[PDB]
């Protein structure tokens, strides 16, 4: 209706329009709220909607329209303020001053419209980033002077002064020039004196704590940057420490600020200063203990209950406990007298690490980590913190996670094994009572239990060799006892994985005990017939790991027994396997593998890997020969699983043996190419009589699961081979011809991304000793590959990936390949490097920018010779513009280190001369000319017209820093950031480009 | 929860969806435990499907008598069947919806358990 | 029932639209359509201290489509800022997010969220992550994708913003669904749709559901 009437500026503006469209956004529902959304999203952006912002001001009385207004007047004076006249940039500056002085003498306003208020004095902050100081020197002192007419100005004035801090020193980096950042900071510091008085006399002179907080708030920026004098040759750390931690108003924010403080850079050398250290946190503890809580207080309980602002609280108070004591503590450490706040201190840091709050746990767990190394290196200070290490040993060990937490369990189990050290007899008397306290069911359940298992499993390696004999026996006997009280399978299984948990983090035990261990194993392998949930998974991943640690033990023939153990396994596999899933199975034959590499007489390797292959290569065997015999068996659904099982089984065995692997692949090598063209016709087939839709369906994804198989096995294989020589004259071509047509030949559906993957592993291992064959891989793959990539940034998303890692390879291996090419596909090498960089995706962009850098260096290297000259005569000035395309378009910030590598690199070229030939053609610039001068002109020129809002000043003193800095990348991006600021906004300050 | 007056004749892991005719595409309803519910009191038998961590609704309909499970193109593991009245998002609807499970064995399984409800729910 | 403003922000592409659009339908949207200013829809979970309503503005990450930007922020009662683990440039721009949001909203329950952490190649490593501490905001590791914590910042913000630490996500009740008769008319229709429904295959063939 009505509503799209403020959109029509060619009529005056309804101002009570603006105000229901305003109101029907905010407070509507449903089509209404969408309509008007869209509606003012077109009113704010209209470039005009500026000169409404007075009007709207004064005569609405809608307080969200006036923030929106104010969003308005922000975009202008952001971007675009130095097009102003002066005289309207101080009319606009002294109506915002007035319209914020305003609000703020009317009470009823300045209580409930701090919304407006707030977006104003953000206004304010953004016309004085402009103006101030060389445009309003008087700012600072009016401001001043102001806040002592008035409470309400004083308290808005903090505000003011507080985002001015953040905007200059806090978020000037990413949006200011160096040059006017460094010109706004040393404008704050050169003015700070008077703002800091200002500070003192109201936070001394006290009363409003509305203001006090303001103050406080402010003070707290300005702790970012301020020197320490400010604060420790005042009464303030006094003030802070006292008086504003006893009352909660101020208690947040002054904690925060004693945070910061305790952040200061200060003097290392003198007494007095350590002194005023030792005592703002000897006043805030006191205060602590006095006003909140006292030491012993439960705030796990407290933090839980949630009232108020404790949680908050709680939680700025491990920030300033552990930020102090991870700078001060050894300032407490050595007097008698300061003992007990230092233990105090530390005490309340042991009750916050009981809460039950994640993140807080972490921010503890990080202090904790700090000080229990230094007491494992630091002499003389293990024994003042004997009884915080107790309490602590419970509180770790209680909290234990699971080891698939990676960060969270290696944080906690570092803390653990250094307490372990500093106390062993106390860790395992903590480790045995929570043991008991499971078996007499006073704290028994599956996550206490799990728990502690995780805990007693995280320690293994810190106690003597004999200690952990009789700890992990003591332990084992307890579990077991456990199990056996345990009724239900339920109960059973969970103490059952638990025992084979920490059995399997204990090899050393394992391994000076072949009885034991032997016994593990032969449990392991009855666990693998149990269906329980849970119970297979675990037996197949405890007996990889204790492989993976004990494997030689394995390979030995141990004493008393006939044959080394791997003989006793390989023999009873079939019965041992015979319950588990196929991915179960692979994992076993995978722990095999592992063995078998133990040994290092080729004949005996040889032949257990044989006998390991032996159910495989048997099924193996009698699949090739009935499915060549009659190629219609493939179709049968029961025969692809069994196929790409047998395959996957060789992939687990080639993962752990890698170059041993070699006579197994040999055995299967040969008919396993015939099966990948066997079955790529019948897949080519199906789509044919099926259409697309066949590639969906689980016959076909059955097929192709065994191409891609067939590919990471031969991709396994040739990534860990020894034997490079038998790669290339055994292996890479009939690879090539199984592989590269199919590819090529199969509709863009068909093709598989693992090709791309195989071949890149195969160009980056053996890729200098095929060139013809690296030749046959990019006539294959490139232009069809390409092609599937060319129209979009999102269809074959793996494709796309493996594409570019591809040629990366064959432009670091085999640069002769591209050498080869016609020149139009040359050309669309080159097209295909630029696409790249135009990606969202990092995968690609990265693998784009590295292309085009290692391009150029592959070109540096040729010389001064045709191919070269011809190349920058082509393509020098494609690559400089469309890295200059993604460095300014703002839709490609990820990738800004490597295109400022790559265009410096590009510059170097001409600024060094290392390019022979002009770049320019005939009749376009006297003929006598240097690239540096048409460089110049031509970066002038396209960047005049990509950006026509900068002047031709701006454009000339960024392009004369860019080619001066060109051999200092840090420098250099600077120069390229300084830019990126200045194309946002009109009339940006050339000298800019100057700074040092 | 309004499942007090109910027996639990069968529960399964599966994923439901539901197919927009708008884009040719499958749309994911929820991820959870499916379950049969028979009424104590009518002895008719339900479908009730609730989302992992939310516990929110995503199928609730009787198993009538008259639908057919229909294998997808692209599954073994999969049913799909026309639903005339689904209250999980209150307003009784039409659907067209696709059910999957971890294994062709769970698949199998259901159809099942669902033609037995649809012979309950004939009495 | 009680309806709190709810705003969510964060860089273009972290996943805030999916992450919405998988709570209110249950769907998961693999294509990136980037929001254009703002996205409002209503959010309901049933508690054992009844329904909560969540009126969540889903803002646009991207520059371009920022629309009112800040002014989405006015009168917001909690929001949750969003980044993607995959993508450090989205928890560099937090502190910015944080920013902007704060501003506005003074005195907020606010979650940060990790997305997308179903993904392998992790970039924002756990270590890296700290920015919430000082700013005591609550942090989760979340995926849209797979549902890890999915629910968890939804929990944290009806505890803070209802004032009970032990406010649950309840079972919604379940009424006893209609008999209905198969309409003799629709009968061909069905046929039609049923057709063109098996022969489109299902997504995700290779996930574990
Ligand atoms: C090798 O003597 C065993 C080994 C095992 C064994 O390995 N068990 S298990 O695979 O982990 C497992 C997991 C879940 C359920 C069931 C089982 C069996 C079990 C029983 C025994 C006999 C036994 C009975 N009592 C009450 C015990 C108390 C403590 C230990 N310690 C131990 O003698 O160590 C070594 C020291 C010198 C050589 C052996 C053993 C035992
Ligand atoms: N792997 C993975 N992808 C996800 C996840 N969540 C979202 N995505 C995908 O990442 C993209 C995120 O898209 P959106 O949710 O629209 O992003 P957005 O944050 O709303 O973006 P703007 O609206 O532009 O701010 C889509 O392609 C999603 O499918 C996740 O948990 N895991
Ligand atoms: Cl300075
Ligand atoms: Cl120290
Ligand atoms: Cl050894
Ligand atoms: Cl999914
Ligand atoms: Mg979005
Ligand atoms: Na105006």
């Amino acid at each position: 209706g009505s509503m799209e009437g403020i959109l029509d500026f060619s009529n005056d503006l309804d101002i009570a329009l603006l105000d229901q469209v305003v109101s029907t956004f905010y407070q509507g529902e449903g089509v209404q709220q969408k309509q008007a959304q869209e509606i003012l999203t077109k009113f704010q952006d209209n470039p005009d909607a500026w000169e409404k912002v007075d009007q709207i001001l004064q005569f609405s009385t809608n307080p969200q329209s006036k923030f929106i207004a104010l969003s308005i007047l922000d975009k202008l004076i952001t971007r675009k303020w130095k097009l102003l006249p002066n005289d309207h940039r101080i009319g606009i500056r002294n109506f915002v001053v007035g319209m914020i002085i305003s609000m703020c003498q009317d009470d009823e306003v300045f209580k409930t419209q701090k919304n407006l208020i707030n977006k104003s004095d953000l206004t304010l902050v953004q016309i004085l980033k402009q103006e101030w100081p060389q445009n309003w020197p008087e700012f600072i002192p009016e401001l001043i002077g102001s806040s002592s007419s008035s409470v309400n100005v004083c308290e808005n004035n903090m505000i003011v002064l507080k985002l001015l801090s953040e905007e200059v020193f806090d978020f000037s980096a990413e949006q200011m020039t160096q040059a006017k950042a460094l010109h706004l900071k040393n404008s704050m510091s050169k003015e700070f004196e008077q703002i800091f008085k200002l500070c003192f006399q109201v936070l001394e002179q006290g009363s409003s704590s509305s203001l006090i907080v303001a103050t406080l708030e402010s003070l707290l920026r300005y702790l970012h940057w301020i020197p320490y004098r400010y604060i420790y040759e005042t009464n303030i750390l006094e003030l802070l420490s006292t008086k504003f931690m006893t009352s909660p108003d101020t208690r947040a924010i002054t904690l925060k600020c004693l945070t910061e403080v305790s952040n200061l850079k200060i003097p290392q050398d003198n007494d007095l200063i350590k002194r005023q250290t030792v005592l703002f946190f000897q006043n805030t503890l006191q205060q602590i203990a006095t006003s909140v809580m006292p030491v012993t207080a439960d705030l796990k309980a407290t933090y839980a209950n949630a009232n108020g602002n404790d949680q908050s609280f709680l939680q700025d108070l491990a920030m300033f406990l552990t930020t102090y004591l991870a700078r001060n503590r050894a300032l407490l450490e050595s007097d008698e007298s300061l003992r007990e706040l230092l233990l105090n201190a530390h005490q309340y840091l042991i009750q916050l690490s009981k809460i039950e709050e994640r993140e807080l746990f972490k921010t503890t767990l990080d202090y904790w980590h700090n000080l229990v190394a230094d007491l494992f290196y630091e002499p003389l200070k293990k024994h003042i913190y004997e009884e915080i290490c107790s309490q602590l040993r419970l509180v770790i060990i209680e909290n234990m996670v699971r080891p698939e937490e990676i960060q969270l369990y290696k944080s906690e189990r570092e803390v653990l094994v250094y307490l372990t050290h500093l106390n062993v007899i106390d860790t395992e008397e903590i480790m045995i009572s929570k043991l008991a306290r499971q078996i007499d069911g006073s704290e028994w359940s599956w996550h206490n239990i799990n728990t502690l298992s995780w805990a007693i499993g995280s320690i293994s390696g810190t106690m003597s060799e004999d200690t952990e004999k009789r700890f992990v026996v003591t332990v084992i006997k307890d579990l077991l006892g456990l199990c056996e009280q345990k009724r239900g399978k339920d109960n059973k299984a969970v103490v059952a994985r638990d025992i084979m948990y920490v059995v399997g983090e204990y090899p050393r035990f394992l391994k000076a005990h072949w009885n034991f261990l032997r016994t593990v194993i032969l449990k392991l392998f009855e666990f693998m017939h149990e269906t329980h949930e849970g119970v297979q998974d675990m037996a197949c991943d405890t007996f990889i790991k204790i492989v993976q640690k004990c494997k030689y033990h394995f390979v030995i023939q141990q004493p008393r027994e006939s044959e080394p153990f791997i003989q006793t396994i390989i023999r009873d596999i079939q019965k041992t396997t015979a319950d588990l899933q196929p991915q179960q199975v692979h994992t076993f034959y995978k722990a095999c593998g592992i063995i078998i590499s133990e040994e290092r007489s080729v004949a005996e390797r040889n032949r257990l890997l044989s006998d390991l292959m032996q159910l495989p290569n048997m099924a193996w065997d009698t699949i090739v020969e009935q499915s060549t015999a009659n190629p219609t068996l493939l179709l049968d659904s029961e025969t692809v699983k069994i196929i790409a099982n047998i395959i996957k089984t060789n992939v687990a065995v080639c993962t752990s043996m890698g170059a041993d692997f070699y006579p197994q692949l040999g055995h299967i090598y040969y008919n396993m190419l015939q099966l990948y063209r066997a079955v790529s016709s019948m897949i080519s087939t199906q789509v044919a009589a099926e259409g697309l839709i066949a590639t969906k369906t689980p016959k076909v994804r059955g097929l192709r699961t065994i191409k891609k198989e067939i590919l990471k096995l031969v991709e396994t294989y040739i990534s860990k081979a020894r034997n490079l020589d038998d790669v290339v004259k055994v292996l890479v071509e009939p690879l090539l011809n199984a592989v590269l047509e199919d590819y090529m030949n199969n509709v863009p559906d068909a093709r598989d991304a693992e090709v791309l993957n195989c071949m890149t592993t195969v160009v980056e291992k053996v890729g200098h000793m095929i060139p013809q064959g690296v030749i046959l891989i990019l006539q294959s793959v490139f232009e069809c590959t390409l092609d599937m990539i060319n129209k979009d940034f999102t269809e074959y998303p793996e494709h796309r990936v493996e594409f570019y890692k591809l040629l990366k390879v064959i432009n670091e291996k085999s640069f002769a390949a591209f050498l080869e090419l016609p020149p139009a596909a040359f050309k669309l090498f080159v097209d295909a490097i630029c696409w790249a960089f135009k990606h969202n995706n990092r995968d690609v962009e990265v693998n784009g920018l590295q292309i085009a850098l290692d391009l150029v260096k592959n070109i540096e290297r040729m010389g001064n010779v045709p191919f070269a000259n011809e190349f920058h005569k082509n393509y020098f000035f494609i690559f400089v513009s469309e890295t200059f395309f993604v460095l300014t378009d703002s839709d490609h910030k990820s990738g800004f280190s490597k295109q400022a590598l790559l265009l410096m690199k590009l510059i170097s070229l001409v600024y060094d001369n290392k390019i022979s030939v002009p770049l320019y053609q005939e009749a376009e610039v006297p003929q006598g000319t240097s690239n540096q001068v048409y460089l110049s002109q031509y970066l002038a020129n396209m960047l005049s017209n990509a950006f026509p809002h900068l002047t031709s000043e701006q454009i000339a003193s960024f392009l004369s820093a860019l080619t001066k800095q060109c051999k200092d990348l840090v420098v250099f991006k600077g120069t390229l950031r300084d830019f990126l600021v200045q194309i946002k906004e009109v009339g940006g300050d050339p000298t800019d480009y100057l700074f040092a | 929860t309004m499942e007090e007056d109910e027996e639990v004749l069968y529960k399964v892991r599966a994923k439901l969806f539901r197919f927009d005719a708008d884009a040719k595409e499958w749309k994911e309803r929820g991820t959870g435990d499916c379950k049969f519910l028979k009424n104590k009191k009518t002895n008719k038998v339900r479908i009730l499907m609730r989302r992992d961590k939310t516990l929110k609704i995503c199928a609730n309909h009787i198993i009538a008598p008259e639908y057919t499970l229909k294998p997808n193109v692209g599954s073994d593991r999969s049913w799909v069947y026309a639903c005339t009245a689904d209250i999980a998002e209150g307003e009784a609807e039409a659907f067209t919806f696709a059910i999957r499970f971890g294994s062709k064995e769970n698949a199998d399984k259901f159809k099942e358990e669902f033609e037995k409800a649809q012979e309950i729910n004939k009495k | 029932e009680v309806q709190f403003k709810l705003v969510l922000v964060g860089d273009g592409g972290t996943g805030k639209t999916t992450f919405v659009k998988r709570h209110l339908t249950g769907e998961f949207e693999k294509k990136y359509v980037a929001t254009l200013g703002v996205e409002v829809h209503p959010l309901v979970f049933h508690t054992n201290r009844g329904p909560i309503k969540f009126n969540v503005w889903d803002t646009a990450g991207l520059e371009k489509f920022g629309g009112l930007r800040d002014g989405y922020y006015i009168q917001a009662q909690c929001a949750i800022i969003m980044f993607d683990v995959t993508s450090r440039v989205t928890y560099k721009n937090v502190p910015n997010w944080h920013r902007d949001l704060v501003r506005v909203c003074e005195n907020i329950p606010i979650v940060l969220c990790g997305n997308k952490v179903d993904i392998k190649d992790r970039k924002v490593k756990a270590k890296s992550i700290v920015f919430h501490r000082k700013k005591n905001l609550q942090y989760y590791d979340i995926s849209a994708k797979s549902n890890y914590n999915f629910e968890k910042p939804f929990l944290w913000l009806a505890r803070k913003l209802i004032g009970d630490p032990n406010l649950e996500f309840v079972a919604m009740p379940a009424a006893a669904p209609p008999e209905v008769v198969m309409d003799p008319a629709l009968a061909a229709q069905y046929e039609h749709d049923l057709e063109v429904a098996q022969t489109t295959a299902l997504p995700d063939e290779d996930d574990d559901l």
